[PDB]
RNA sequence: GCCUGUUUACCAAAAACAUCACCUCUAGCAUCACCAGUAUUAGAGGCACCGCCUCACUUGUUCCUUAAAUAGGGACCUGUAUGGCUCCACGAGGGUUCAGCUGUCUCUUACUUUUAACCAGUGAAAUUGACCUGCCCGUGAAGAGGCGGGCAUAACACAGCAAGACGAGAAGACCCUAUGGAGCUUUAAUUUAUUAAUGCAAACACCUGCAUUAAAAAUUUCGGUUGGGGCGACCUCGGAGCAGAACCCAACCUCCGAGCAGUACAUGCUAAGACUUCACCAGUCAAAGCGAACCUCAAUUGAUCCAAUAACUUGACCAACGGAACAAGUUACCCUAGGGAUAACAGCGCAAUCCUAUUCUAGAGUCCAUAUCAACAAUAGGGUUUACGACCUCGAUGUUGGAUCAGGACAUCCCGAUGGUGCAGCCGCUAUUAAAGGUUCGUUUGUUCAACGAUUAAAGUCCUACGUGAUCUGAGUUCAGACCGGAGUAAUCCAGGUCGGUUUCUAUCUACUUUAAUUCCUCCCUGUACGAAAGGACAAGAGAAAUAAGG
RNA sequence: ACCCCUAUACCUUCUGCAUAAUGAAUUAACUAGAAAUAACUUUGCAAGGAGAGCCAAAGCUAAGACCCCCGAAACCAGACGAGCUACCUAAGAACAGCUAAAAGAGCACACCCGUCUAUGUAGCAAAAUAGUGGGAAGAUUUAUAGGUAGAGGCGACAAACCUACCGAGCCUGGUGAUAGCUGGUUGUCCAAGAUAGAAUCUUAGUUCAACUUUAAAUUUGCCCACAGAACCCUCUAAAUCCCCUUGUAAAUUUAACUGUUAGUCCAAAGAGGAACAGCUCUUUGGACACUAGGAAAAAACCUUGUAGAGAGAGUAAAAAAUUUAACACCCAUAGUAGGCCUAAAAGCAGCCACCAAUUAAGAAAGCGUUCAAGCUCAACACAAAAAUCCCAAACAUAUA
């Protein structure tokens, strides 16, 4: 019969060489999550679906921004085949109040808080 | 498989022979024995109420009893389902037993063939009772479709398996007279040795060849297979002696005629040697049996009459008493076999005259049986005391005016 | 030849898992054999089912089996154990929530 | 058809491609180690 | 079948019905049949003249008939079974046959008339979703003009053809289903309203009322599951696997069981809260309390209504077990509504079965696995058998064979080339290549097949809607009639045998309609090569024919 | 205009239809959802409402909304039918010629019938024509009038015939019979919507459940952290239940309903079959019964889904790979034919030992010999095939 796969944790144990490949120190963990619905729900188990439907990635590559805690993570593990997941970059801080209005997500998964679309 | 069997002789040693067969299943054990008189061997039921009654009761009584065995050549359908419905058990003739140790021990090829066009009858016998689980009675109201019907549509199919057995059995006889072909014409003496159902032809070859690869059976149609073994004569003459499957008594003649296809190679035999069991109680009834066997079989009526005839089994108790196992007659009998032989091939012993040069004397040997050479050194040739078949003199004679 | 084996399943099990909270008479778990073994605040009935005997919430536990004397064949498996064995059960726990009651001034003579 | 067949029973194109994907592959040793000394 | 006769008007003319004759049963009597009659009469029947009796049919062997016979006729041989033998005459009855006859046929041709084609007049029918209506392969709701890949391709009439348009025609007669009909038979259920008898009443035999017994009928039914339906089996309840771990899970799936028994008489009454066989019904557990002492077993059963009872309570192997209060068979005499939801033919899936090829090197082959085979087995290929599945078609895909015409594959039967040989030669066997061409006529039987006769160079294996019924035939099968054998009480039925039995269609579309030959035999080589003999060649050459094509 | 590219009529039925499953030539006209209970919405009045009766623990009054068409074979009642046909009644008529002789006699006209063949099959004909054939003085044929009427008649029984269609006539009426069966069910637009089973003379249907729809009330619904859920059985699967957080916004309940309960393939765990089936039966999941792209065409495989216009753009899945078999050369004396074994068995039929000479040779690893002999070897030396006709065309080398 097919079930839920339940996925050892061995899997979601970084190496110091998935660290260097991907680039992400295991200590300072980033804080959010940019995740893209790249794959379509059809032709997946109903769980898959109910689960992109609660971390509300029914338009596929369309970011949306999650906690990075366990809960999250587990259904993003859950449904971690129809999605990409990202680290949320923030070389600027986190936008401010005044700054609010200009932000944008550049596809290297930078949320700048200047947006000008002026040459350098 | 396992078959408790209770042995019905009708009546009007024949009980020892039944056993035998029996025995020879591997899984048949006879658990009860009734030999039964009767005065109307063809009738519905073989014996008369009065004696019916008992064994059906007999029968019923004892649990034990899987089938019945009735000694007898072959029951006709409505004796079979008399019996059948009145004793309770499977009811199995001689002819039934016989093709089934036929069966079982059959092996090559050929011998299932040949064993498949021997239980042709039984399958036609048994159709009825073998296709009652088909019929689904569909039949004469379906509008559409063959007009045969059920039980012709399995006739036909029956009828087409049978042809395809004796088409296969008449390109098995061709394929055997392509076998043949070879020793007929490098003209090998053949010898087959014929008889009753362990008589002990194989062990007679056996002494006689000295071969160890034949394997004498105890049980009974053990040889299914027409085979040739080469053997040497005092003579120093090969000769080709071939084993053949036994003969047995108050059998359809079809069941042993459906071999014939192998059994041929008795007929392009140049001797016949009948291997009587002198032991046996009934020698006499088997001889009969074997000579009507032979007769039907069609062997040529030259051969039949040069049959010489050799009594085995003499250790337990005109012609030569011999003992297989024991070896005890085997060189008279190699005697009278070699006699026999330039008898019936037309070889002649001769002396001839050779020049000890041109390679005459090694033709002499390679095309001849060479029995002795005495040589004359002063005129530089020698006399050779040679069996000398007549193709062969005629060809000495061209190559060596 | 197979007649029968047409019975339906007895629905039967744990109706109250850890952690629940349970009303005083609510069955517990309903089983064919002893499964689950009555505990603390838990009844066996006719059928063997266990119901809450006071209002709490269940907990399941793995405690040492002492038959009663009279329980024949139970005494005789604990007479042919070897020594330092200990046999255990599953037992079922209400652990009562609610006390049995509270003093109320009800008149002040 | 049982999931044990006689024959080789044919896979889901998915499982075909993880299969082909999942091959091994040999450790190409740079340069031919035959003609080094 | 005695005969002459009768019959299903419109598919059966007969062996069926009748029939003289014979036999069985009933009836002792008049004013509307019988009958204006009276036991030698009348009616209801059976069978079939007469004559002889109270032997016939089945199992095998054989003879005649034919060249050849599953045909026809005649014998003998085994067992079954006062209504059995006997064919005189007769028969559009069913088989066999001598002789003759003949276009039945080998083998078809010529002519005349009709029809036909063109001209003139008059002028339908079924059919028709629209069509701007091609071929191949593949695909697919399992067989494409329309889809995919190729190929082909100016437009049109006219005359032929019948391979397709699963062609037109009849809402398939076969098969299944429907709590759909009807006919018939019954020891199906329920009745005797109607007659005929009696008996008791009423009246002084008849009539009336009430009962009983028969005949006659009447009303109604004839369950379900089901690898189609039938047969068989099963139908309710529980335990265990399938279903390993909360619950739940089908099977004409594998196995076990139950329709109680035993002990007690608080096996009393009440009452929170829960479980629940996936609904409901029903079934379960139970704290506390009153009252008392100080229930085992898995199933172990059944509702409502209605009966019995004063009441409490009890009542169906209602087992088709959620239970109609009480109803069976058969239909080919059948009918209606449907079903390709479901069978028969066909196609299609599959390849168990079947066929074929390689591998192993046991065993045959005198020795020798491999000239030819080949056990145990292994690996492959085919889709011709017997099956299974039920996917298209039941507002029809007409059915087995044969005639006619044949298309295709090669796994080649012959002719061609080649290797091996247990190839001396001739015959052969085996294998590679070769599908241009060819592959007979007859007796029996519907035979496709099979047996037999005579031939041939051979009388190949298959597929093509078991090719080909809008080209033909209907002998069988397979309607309505009728017998013989068997089953049943009967209707009627039967994988038994048989005699008879309506073969529609004027072509709209597609497609098509004038495209260097093989073989046998005779002679010679040559009675040569070869061969001990027997027997007996190739190659090359000459001549004769036959078939096929074209004239 | 065509040529170019894309595009498998519609309806019904079905698991699934271009389907070679049904219907339809086409135009015009006609041709098919009737209604209570309880609910819902809107008013009036309100512990009362209503124009007597009835209802009422906010009800009550009124209104709005709410349920098709055609089709059987049949059954019964009353009429009509014997100008056809079955039989009968009355009184009539016909039957050449020849042979025979008082004939259910023979041949054979008229006449009656209809054996066989051909034609015809919307025909000349709703049963005929031509030939052929049976009877043709009788149980014959036939004209006329009359009679027997359907729970019936009549019948030389063929279930025949009874006014063209008799397993039981025809007409009218009950009657718009009934049909769980088939077919049909007519304006536009949007939205939600495929989902376990039980019982059933029941599996072609229906009621309940489940699912689905609408409106309303309320608060938890889904995902899910530990902890927790059995021994039998020695070991043992994917998983499941429960479940705070968390991500989400749904869930339960109340009121009122229909419709679906004859289903297909794929992946997986299994059962039956034959570890066959596009086979059948359960379980988990997916897809299809809805759009689109791809796998050639394509319901079930892969991608992808929420919908419009665009002569913009980035992508998803998405194109098969393979080509396979050479091989040693030289050389061999010999204890002895090692014993036993056997007629002999000599390296080689079998058993025991298997040493030993020449630099180099197994008391012999395969052939071969009846036995020998002769041959070597070891040792020195230096993949496939089926039937209409293969099936895009091609291409190895221009920088992912
Ligand atoms: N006592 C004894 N027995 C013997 C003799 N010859 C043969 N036998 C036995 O007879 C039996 C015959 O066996 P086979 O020789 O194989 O038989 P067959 O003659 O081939 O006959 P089938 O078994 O029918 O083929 C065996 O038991 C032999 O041992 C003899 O001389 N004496
Ligand atoms: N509960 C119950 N009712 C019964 C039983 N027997 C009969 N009945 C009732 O009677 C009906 C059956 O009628 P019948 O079959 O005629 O009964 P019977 O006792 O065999 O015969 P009668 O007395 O002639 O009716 C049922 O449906 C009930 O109404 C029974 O055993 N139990
Ligand atoms: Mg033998
Ligand atoms: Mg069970
Ligand atoms: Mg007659
Ligand atoms: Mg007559
Ligand atoms: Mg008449
Ligand atoms: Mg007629
Ligand atoms: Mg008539
Ligand atoms: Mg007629
Ligand atoms: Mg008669
Ligand atoms: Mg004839
Ligand atoms: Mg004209
Ligand atoms: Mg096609
Ligand atoms: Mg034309
Ligand atoms: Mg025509
Ligand atoms: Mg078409
Ligand atoms: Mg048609
Ligand atoms: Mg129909
Ligand atoms: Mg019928
Ligand atoms: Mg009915
Ligand atoms: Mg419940
Ligand atoms: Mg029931
Ligand atoms: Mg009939
Ligand atoms: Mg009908
Ligand atoms: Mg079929
Ligand atoms: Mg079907
Ligand atoms: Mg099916
Ligand atoms: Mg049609
Ligand atoms: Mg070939
Ligand atoms: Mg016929
Ligand atoms: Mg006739
Ligand atoms: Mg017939
Ligand atoms: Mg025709
Ligand atoms: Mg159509
Ligand atoms: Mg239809
Ligand atoms: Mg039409
Ligand atoms: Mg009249
Ligand atoms: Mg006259
Ligand atoms: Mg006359
Ligand atoms: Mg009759
Ligand atoms: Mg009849
Ligand atoms: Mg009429
Ligand atoms: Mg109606
Ligand atoms: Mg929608
Ligand atoms: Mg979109
Ligand atoms: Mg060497």
């Amino acid at each position: 019969k097919f079930t839920r796969s339940r996925i050892p944790e061995k899997v979601f144990q970084a190496s110091p060489e998935d660290h260097e490949k991907y680039g992400g120190d295991p200590q300072n963990p980033h804080k959010l999550h940019i995740v893209t619905r790249i794959k379509s729900t059809r032709r997946r188990p109903y769980w898959e679906k109910d689960i992109i439907k609660m971390l509300g990635l029914e338009k596929a590559h369309t970011p949306q921004v999650h906690k990075n805690i366990p809960s999250v993570n587990a259904k993003l593990k859950v449904v971690k085949h129809l999605i990409r997941i990202k680290p949320l970059k923030l070389p600027q801080g986190l936008p401010a109040e005044e700054n609010m209005s200009n932000t944008c997500l550049k596809s290297t998964g930078e949320l700048v808080v200047q947006w000008h679309l002026k040459p350098v | 498989g396992t078959q408790r069997v209770c042995l019905v002789h009708p009546d009007v040693w024949q009980v020892a022979e039944a056993t035998a067969l029996v025995h020879t299943l591997d899984g048949w054990s006879v658990v009860q024995t009734m030999v039964v008189s009767t005065k109307t061997p063809d009738r519905k039921l073989i014996f008369g109420k009065g004696n019916f009654e008992h064994l059906t009761e007999k029968i019923r009584g004892s649990p034990d009893i899987t089938c019945v065995f009735l000694n007898v050549e072959r029951m006709a359908a409505p004796t079979k389902k008399e019996l059948e419905a009145a004793w309770g058990v499977e009811v199995f003739d001689r002819f039934t037993v016989v093709l089934h140790i036929f069966r079982c021990n059959a092996r090559t090829k050929e011998a299932r063939l040949q064993v498949a066009l021997a239980e042709m009858p039984l399958h036609r016998s048994n159709l009825k009772r073998d296709v009652a689980h088909l019929y689904r009675g569909v039949g004469s109201r379906y509008i559409m479709g063959s007009g045969e019907s059920f039980m012709q549509l399995q006739q036909r199919l029956l009828r087409e398996k049978e042809a395809k057995i004796r088409k296969a059995l008449d390109r098995l006889r061709k394929k055997r007279h392509l076998l043949r072909r070879q020793r007929t014409r490098r003209e090998f003496p053949v010898i087959s040795v014929v008889g009753y159902t362990n008589c002990g032809k194989t062990t007679l070859i056996k002494a006689l060849t000295g071969d160890a690869a034949i394997q004498p059976r105890d049980q009974l149609f053990a040889t299914l297979d027409v085979t040739a073994h080469a053997g040497t004569l005092p003579s120093r003459m090969t000769v080709l002696y071939v084993d053949t499957i036994g003969f047995l008594s108050q059998l359809p003649h079809g069941l042993i005629e459906s071999f014939s296809a192998t059994l041929e190679d008795v007929a392009h035999s140049d001797l016949i040697l009948h291997v009587r069991d002198v032991s046996h109680p009934e020698a006499e009834l088997q001889k009969c049996s074997v000579l009507s066997t032979l007769r039907g079989l069609q062997l040529p009526a030259p051969l039949l009459d040069s049959m010489v005839e050799v009594h085995n089994k003499v250790d337990l108790v005109n012609v030569v008493p011999v003992s297989a196992l024991r070896g005890h007659g085997l060189q008279e009998l190699k005697a009278e076999l070699d006699a026999a032989v330039l008898k019936a091939t037309g070889r002649q012993i001769l002396t001839l005259r050779v020049r000890l040069a041109g390679a005459q004397l090694s033709w002499l040997y390679k095309e001849a049986t060479v029995q002795e050479v005495d040589v004359i050194p002063e005129d530089g040739a020698a006399d050779v005391r040679v069996i000398i078949s007549n193709s062969a003199y005629g060809k000495f004679r061209k190559l060596f005016p | 030849k197979n007649l029968g084996g047409k019975s339906s399943g007895r629905r039967q099990g744990i109706k109250k898992m850890e952690g629940h909270y349970v009303h005083a008479g609510n069955i517990i778990a309903t089983q064919r054999h002893f499964r689950w073994h009555p505990g603390a605040h838990v009844g066996v009935g006719k059928n063997k089912c266990l119901y809450a005997l006071e209002e709490g919430i269940v907990r399941y536990t793995k405690e040492v089996y002492v038959p009663h004397p009279r329980n024949t064949e139970a005494v005789d498996l604990i007479t042919r154990l070897p020594k330092g064995a200990v046999l255990y059960k599953t037992f079922v726990h209400v652990v009562p929530a609610k006390p049995e009651g509270t003093f109320k001034l009800v008149a002040m003579l | 058809s049982k999931a044990v067949t006689r024959h080789r029973r044919v896979m889901h194109f998915q499982r075909q491609k993880l299969m082909a994907v999942t091959e091994y592959i040999p450790p190409k040793p740079a340069i031919h180690p035959s003609c080094l000394p």
